[PDB]
């Protein structure tokens, strides 16, 4: 049991400060003011308040097998942990998306860089239709359907067991954006293996550097869309698949191990994405 | 609590601050290109083939403007704005390939390709274009045809165990140049074959720069 | 043979004169300040931080009113700030972004500039069509443009790479006075409070004293080892502070025609971008390589405080005339305001 | 003949330096000392102003 | 600098008329604008301003919501549309240009200005007419209402001289400083709400009407004027 309790907080040791320093360092450095660099803070907000708001106030759920803190406040939780979830999903494309013009629109990419009202616009842009998604839904289910059919000390959505709107909903926050991020990380990967084609063919250490820092990218890209599949994947096929089922199908300790899994993304995502990035290692040795 | 007058003060200030930023952005899709080499190396050849004190070339290809810098005037020391530059797209260096067996006027006993080595390695190396690529033009590559046959490579290389073919020498000039690069991995090293008749530098610059600029926004997206 | 004796007199000279100063030397600066008490830790804030520029800046002047500052980057952009309230009240897109040097006139009508163009420009800032206009291009120099300071809405004195420093008389745009005798290119200069009188720091290692109306050298200073990039004259012009490569601030008096003061700091390995006094003189605020400006005590020579707020080299620094504040700019792109608080 | 000539005119310039009138370092260095004191209650960087007194609060 | 208007004339009540100021001479997109009316023998009276870049725009109370200010940067055109006019809008309307900067010298040009005929801080001028002589010394008195001294220091007090014939010009701004052009025998003194403009040795040209305007907020208002005469 102990066990248990040790490792969610562990879980919210590592997504408060592991996402903190991202925020931390970004003040700390006033050159990290690229388009870039500001989608790789909003990517850090979105989990750090994941493990500050949603982690923390779900443990007496797990702990304890009911919510304790009323109904009201249940409807708060839904929509903060359905939009903080979405909206990471939608970062991850929004940075994908933005590495896409790096390599597609180069002569463009390097000129728009560094606006920050083109930046800030994308941000509310992510977090509003990140709201919009599930927030609207979750409220306003229960005025609309007529009753609730949740039991009393259960704190879920009203459409854990529907099957459409399950359906719908995930293709516009998983589907879509893995496929957008599938392509994009290979559209990226195809072009810098051409490029490099044509820079042998035009053309000692130099070129098997170019090689190997190739090859390096193509693990860190691989790496990308592997761990944005990884943990999101089995928790959206749960939620569609356990839907038709009503819970009869999928084992009861099957969906609370899928629905930790997005919880964990949270935890990886300061690793992967400023981690990777030369400008924010910089400003991380400079705070440390 | 501003008054009347300290808004439209503020205010003044907003207008230049948007004016500033598209002066910002409008420098930020221009290609700045630093021009150097040698005397007789070809230098002002390219300038025309591209088409008192620093000389600046403007020229645009396939919708991407380059802005070119020759400070061939400036004799002060390189060293107190050598650090102006820092931050360029590329570096271009011509050489004279011709040049390979003739000796440089001032010392009467300097030949005038390991001068532009010494001029190549300090360049490259400068603690100011760590990052900076270089684009390398080999110049007057027709006459270097000619002086091949009826000067061997041996006088500006005594240890040159090479053939006398058109070939083999000019692309052992070549891996001189890009042997005295100490930084291989932060820099790569564009080297092109360049005469009076060709029409394809332009095109090679271009080819240069773009590779360059999107290894830079790789660098800035975190890929690199 | 009449050269071979010409050069040998030059050596006697130079001894002559390196024991006319070391007769002297009797006493040392160090020596004489050594009862007075130090002037404790110096802290000061940022009040103002000055956003707009997209480049290294390069040189900053503050106008005379201590209020209205003119800064310039080589983004192509000379920018007059209001440091008050922080709002820009002139943007003059310079014709060539090279730009290394910038001065404010003392009537505050007029602002000057100029780089690796080899040119001066003027700047009218009092117009009745409402722009800032060049007025005049100072052409003449055959190196870079290091340094320019106004003596008066006329004349102007500017040092280039070309190792001469000339006197200009604005209006007929032609060079009155040609000062020549630094072997290396003069980085630096600076107007003495009466303006009848300039120090300039060359390349060569040197500081020449130059009288303005007569036109020649009047002393050379001498002890630096790297070239100097900075120079500054004490507040009642007897004295003046240089900044050089060797990291190290050297304080030279006029009248004993000496050195009398080093400030270096064994953690100081990088080279001296800018130097000033406070209004009082008694502490140097130079700026560094190292990315940080070091404030020491000029009879002392004790780091009283150190102000670091720039992730780039401090390039330029300036003290106003009343002395509420200090400028630092900087290659990171930023202007910041400094002073203490009670 | 260029380097006699400027032989002659790096002589010439030495002569000038070499006869001006020199005073102590100790009364240059008190000269220096009494300006500091004598303006050290006007310098705001030395002693910094009451709040009300800073036009950069 | 020019500022020529157009488009005056006799009009219906109720009806519409558009008022052009076209400007040469210098940088018009720099430069606020401002119209100023001046009813036939009285004082002048601030109509609307719009600021460099188009940003900003005020009105009077009393040609709001029937008055558009607008501006032609391209063409360095300043419009007045006028709707509903009433017998209280028969007035000369000045083009006037203002800049606000560190220093600057708002309403230092004024236009020529174009005729219309239709078919609150408190500046006080009480004197409305003083006799003088060449050559001695005048003294012109203003009072305001409210404290024109804003905490930043500045005191937002214009002073003003209309010539006869003659469109006005600015003398001094903000309560002490001398205009470009202005001789130095204009001083301009003044402290909390009372202002004096004081004019040694006077001469022939400076007979006219003489204006206080306070700038401190809008609606910028004037006093009623004092005029010097022989
Ligand atoms: C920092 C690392 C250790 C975090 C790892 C997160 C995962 C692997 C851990 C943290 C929280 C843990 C869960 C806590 C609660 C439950 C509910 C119980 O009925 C089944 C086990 C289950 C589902 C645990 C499975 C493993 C778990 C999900
Ligand atoms: C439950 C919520 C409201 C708790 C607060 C979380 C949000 C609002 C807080 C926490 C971290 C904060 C960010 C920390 C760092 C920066 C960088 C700075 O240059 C702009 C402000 C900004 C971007 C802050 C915005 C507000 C912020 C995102
Ligand atoms: C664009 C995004 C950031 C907007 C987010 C707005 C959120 C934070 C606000 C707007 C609407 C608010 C909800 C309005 C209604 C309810 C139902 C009540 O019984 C509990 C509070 C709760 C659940 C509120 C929670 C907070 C809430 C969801
Ligand atoms: C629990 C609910 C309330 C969380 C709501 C999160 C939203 C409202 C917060 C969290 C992250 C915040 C953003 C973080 C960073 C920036 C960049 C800054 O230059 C403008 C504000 C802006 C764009 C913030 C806007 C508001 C913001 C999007
Ligand atoms: C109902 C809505 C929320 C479902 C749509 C979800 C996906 C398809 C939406 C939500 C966030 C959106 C991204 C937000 C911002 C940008 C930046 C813009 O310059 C290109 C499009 C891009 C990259 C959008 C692509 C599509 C996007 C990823
Ligand atoms: N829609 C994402 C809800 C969730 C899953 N795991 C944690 N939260």
């Amino acid at each position: 049991t102990a066990v248990l309790a040790a490792l969610m907080a562990l879980l919210i040791v590592a997504t408060v400060l592991g996402n903190a320093l991202v925020m931390l360092a970004f003040v700390a450095d006033s050159s990290l003011r690229t388009q870039n660099n500001f989608f790789l803070l909003n990517l850090a907000i979105s989990d750090f308040l994941v493990g500050a708001f949603c982690i923390p106030l779900y443990v007496p759920y797990v702990l304890t097998g009911r919510w304790t803190f009323g109904r009201g406040l249940c409807k708060l939780w839904l929509v903060v942990d359905y939009l903080l979830c979405t909206s990471s999903a939608f970062n991850i494309v929004l940075i994908s998306y933005d590495r896409f013009l790096s390599v597609t629109r180069a002569v463009s990419y390097r000129a728009q860089q560094g606006d920050t009202r083109r930046a800030v616009r994308k941000m509310l842009l992510v977090w509003v239709l990140a709201f919009l998604l599930y927030g609207p839904a979750i409220l306003s289910w229960e005025y609309l359907s007529g009753g609730s059919s949740i039991p009393e000390g259960h704190c879920y959505a009203e459409f854990f067991y529907n099957w459409y709107f399950l359906i719908t909903a995930s293709t516009l926050e998983f589907f879509t954006p893995f496929l957008s991020v599938t392509f994009f990380n290979l559209s990226i990967y195809l072009n810098i293996q051409r490029r490099t084609r044509l820079r042998l063919d035009g053309a000692s250490f130099t070129q098997r550097f170019r090689l190997s820092r190739d090859r390096k990218v193509a693990k860190s890209l691989a790496v990308i869309v592997s761990i944005f599949g990884l943990c999101w994947a089995p928790y959206t096929l749960l939620m569609i698949i356990r839907a038709a089922c009503h819970g009869h199908c999928v084992p009861d300790y099957w969906y609370e191990t899928s629905f930790w899994l997005l919880w964990a993304n949270s935890a990886v995502n300061p690793v992967l994405y400023p981690l990777c990035h030369h400008s924010f290692r910089r400003a991380f040795t400079k705070l440390l | 609590t501003l008054s009347a007058e300290d808004k439209a003060a503020v205010e003044r200030s907003k207008m230049i601050d948007r004016n500033l930023r598209e002066d910002g952005e409008k420098a930020a899709r221009e290609v700045k290109l630093l021009l150097l080499g040698a005397g007789e190396s070809g230098k002002n050849t390219i300038v025309k083939q591209m088409k008192t004190g620093i000389v600046e070339t403007h020229f645009t290809f396939k919708d991407l403007h380059f802005k070119m810098f020759d400070v061939g005037a400036q004799r002060s020391e390189r060293k107190k704005w050598i650090h102006c530059f820092e931050g360029v797209t590329a570096i271009i260096f011509c050489v004279a390939l011709s040049d390979y067996d003739l000796v440089l006027a001032e010392d009467e006993e300097m030949n005038r390709m390991h001068a532009s080595m010494k001029l190549f390695d300090s360049i490259c190396n400068n603690k100011w274009f760590t990052d900076t690529s270089i684009i390398l033009f080999l110049n007057k590559k027709d006459l270097f045809e000619e002086k091949i046959k009826k000067s061997p490579l041996t006088i500006c290389y005594p240890e040159y165990a090479g053939s006398n073919t058109y070939e083999e020498a000019a692309a052992y000039i070549q891996c001189q140049f890009e042997d005295l690069n100490k930084r291989k991995d932060t820099k790569e090293i564009y080297t092109h074959f360049t005469c009076s008749t060709d029409t394809k530098n332009v095109q090679f610059v271009f080819d240069a720069v773009t590779d360059v600029i999107i290894k830079n926004n790789l660098k800035d997206c975190g890929l690199f | 043979s009449e050269l071979d004796q010409l050069r040998q007199e030059a050596e006697q000279l130079k001894n002559q004169i390196r024991d006319a100063r070391k007769a002297c030397a009797d006493a040392t600066l160090s020596q004489i300040t050594n009862n007075i008490d130090p002037v404790g830790r110096i802290q000061m804030r940022t009040r103002r931080t000055l956003r707009g520029h997209l480049a290294k800046i390069y040189a900053m002047h503050w106008g005379t009113d201590s209020r209205l500052l003119v800064s310039a980057s080589q983004d192509g952009k000379l920018i007059i700030w209001d440091s008050y309230t922080t709002n820009k009240v002139h943007a003059i897109p310079l014709r060539s972004s090279w730009v290394m040097t910038c001065a404010y006139a003392p009537s505050g009508n007029y602002v000057a500039c100029g780089g690796l163009d080899n040119i001066c420009s003027i700047y009218n800032l009092k117009t009745r069509e409402g722009n800032v206009r060049v007025s005049r291009e100072l052409a003449g120099h055959t190196g870079y443009l290091s340094c320019c300071r106004f003596l008066d809405d006329n004349q102007i004195v500017t040092s280039s790479g070309d190792t001469t420093c000339a006197l200009w008389d604005i209006e007929t745009g032609q060079q009155t006075t040609t000062f020549t005798g630094h072997t290396g290119d003069v980085m630096s200069l600076s107007l003495a409070p009466d303006t009848r009188l300039f120090v300039s720091g060359a390349c060569d290692a040197s500081a020449k004293l130059w009288d303005v109306r007569e036109g020649m050298c009047r002393q050379t200073f001498t002890g630096h080892e790297s070239d100097i990039n900075a120079i500054c004259f004490f507040p009642n012009g007897n004295a003046f502070a240089t900044g050089s490569d060797d990291a190290t601030c050297r304080l030279f008096d006029l009248r004993a025609d000496q050195e009398l003061m080093t400030y270096s700091h064994d953690n100081i390995i990088c080279g001296i971008t800018s130097v000033s006094f406070s209004k009082s003189g008694r502490l140097l605020l130079a700026g560094y390589d190292d990315f940080n400006c070091n404030v020491w005590d000029a009879l002392k020579a004790d780091r009283a405080g150190v102000l670091a707020g720039h992730d780039n080299r401090v390039s330029c620094l300036g003290v106003t005339d009343d002395g509420m504040a200090v400028a630092t700019g900087s290659w990171d792109s930023f202007l910041k305001i400094w002073n203490g608080s009670s | 003949t260029a380097s006699i000539a400027q032989a002659r005119k790096l002589v010439e310039q030495l002569k000038m330096e070499a006869n001006i009138d020199r005073i102590k370092v100790s009364k240059a260095a008190a000269d220096l000392m009494a300006y500091c004191e004598a303006h050290a209650k006007e310098d705001p960087l030395l002693t910094p102003v009451p709040a009300s007194e800073n036009p950069f609060r | 600098v020019q500022l020529v208007e157009s488009g005056g004339g006799l009009v219906q009540p109720g009806g519409s008329r558009k008022l052009s100021c076209s400007a040469s001479g210098f940088a018009f997109s720099s430069f606020g604008m401002h119209w100023v009316r001046q009813a036939p023998e009285k004082g002048l009276e601030w109509v609307a301003y719009i600021s460099s870049g188009s940003g900003t725009i005020y009105y009077a109370d009393t040609v709001k919501g029937r008055f558009t200010i607008s501006r032609d940067d391209p063409k360095n055109t300043l419009f007045l549309q006028m709707t509903s006019l009433r017998s209280e809008d028969t007035a000369m309307y000045y083009c006037v240009r203002s800049i606000y900067y560190y220093g600057s010298s708002p309403f230092d040009f004024w236009g020529q200005g174009t005729t219309l005929t239709v078919s609150d801080i408190v500046m006080t001028q009480a004197t409305s007419s003083v006799p003088v002589t060449p050559g001695e010394s005048v003294s012109i008195s203003c009072r305001s209402s409210k404290s024109l001294l804003h905490s930043n220091g500045n005191t937002y007090l214009y002073w003003f001289l209309q010539r006869p014939g003659q469109s006005p010009q600015l003398l001094i701004y903000r309560m002490s400083n001398l205009a470009s052009g202005v001789p130095d025998r204009f001083s301009g003194s003044g402290s909390g709400t009372a202002f004096t403009l004081t004019i040694s040795r006077l001469e022939a040209e400076d007979v006219g009407v003489y204006y206080c305007m306070q700038h401190l907020e809008y609606p910028l208002t004037f006093g009623a004027g004092t005029k010097l005469e022989l």
